[PDB]
């Protein structure tokens, strides 16, 4: 997410398509960079 | 050669030289502020609980 000039990353690693179990993502990182993001990719 | 020169030239620093010709290291600190959130803040000392 990137809303108020900060870039936030939440995450969770859960053991095992997608199961019906419920799990909330905990906040990991809240960066202070203030760039504009509108596109993204993945890195292999 | 004539009309041909190597642009860099040395300072020839040597101890028996006066104050004018002596190495003076310079550190130009600058402060950059952009629209991104600030990340380099200042110790912010506190009070006992």
């Amino acid at each position: 997410k990137n809303i108020d000039g900060y870039f936030k990353i939440y995450s969770k690693h859960t053991p095992i398509d997608l199961p019906q179990g419920f799990s909330a993502l905990e906040p990991l990182v809240d960066l202070p960079i203030g760039i504009n993001i509108t596109r993204f990719q993945t890195l292999l | 050669g004539v009309n041909c020169y190597f642009p860099l030239q040395s300072y020839g620093f040597r101890p028996t030289y006066g104050v004018g010709h002596q190495p003076y290291r310079v550190v130009v600190l600058s402060f950059e502020l952009l629209h991104a959130p600030a990340t380099v803040c200042g110790p912010k000392k506190s009070t006992n609980l």
